């Protein structure tokens, strides 16, 4: 409510990557 | 009223119940790049439900032509339709979009749908 938003530092966009990627990969398990 | 057009209440079920399996309708406020040198950028979304905003909507990279060829932009409207809530280390969450369909462009909107508030 102060800000446009806490910003991400490179270890939080590291964590990001990561999850996305570990969708990808369950995602070969059906495709 | 416009706001019949968006899922009222769709980021409190995401934030307070985990909810991941609605596909709500939401519509972009603001689109802002996270850049790094070797990486691809990271798009953050500040995102509406016609009802609250939430700042921490991130979108998958796949999705990245959708910004960088302007059909995904602020004003506009979207059907989520897959999305994974992620807790960074300190205890912050992000809302990772994996995919969607813009329904309606931002240029077929107009503005902003509504007085929202923020979430957080």
């Amino acid at each position: 409510g102060t800000s446009s938003g806490s910003a991400f530092s490179a270890d939080d966009l590291m964590s990001i990557d990561l999850a996305e990627q570990m969708a990808n990969d369950s995602d070969d398990s059906i495709s | 009223s416009m706001v019949g057009q968006l899922s009222e209440g769709a980021i409190a079920a995401i934030m307070q119940k985990g909810d991941t399996n609605i596909k709500p309708i939401l519509q972009v406020i603001n689109i802002r790049p996270i850049t790094t040198g070797n990486s691809p950028p990271r798009y953050r979304l500040l995102m509406s439900d016609g009802l609250n905003t939430l700042s921490s909507f991130m979108l998958a990279t796949q999705l990245n032509p959708l910004v960088e060829e302007e059909q995904l932009s602020s004003n506009c409207v979207c059907q989520i339709h897959r999305f994974i809530v992620n807790t960074l280390k300190d205890g912050r969450r992000v809302v990772i979009l994996m995919e969607l369909e813009v329904l309606k462009s931002a240029e077929a909107v107009g503005v902003k749908i509504g007085n929202p508030v923020p979430y957080n």
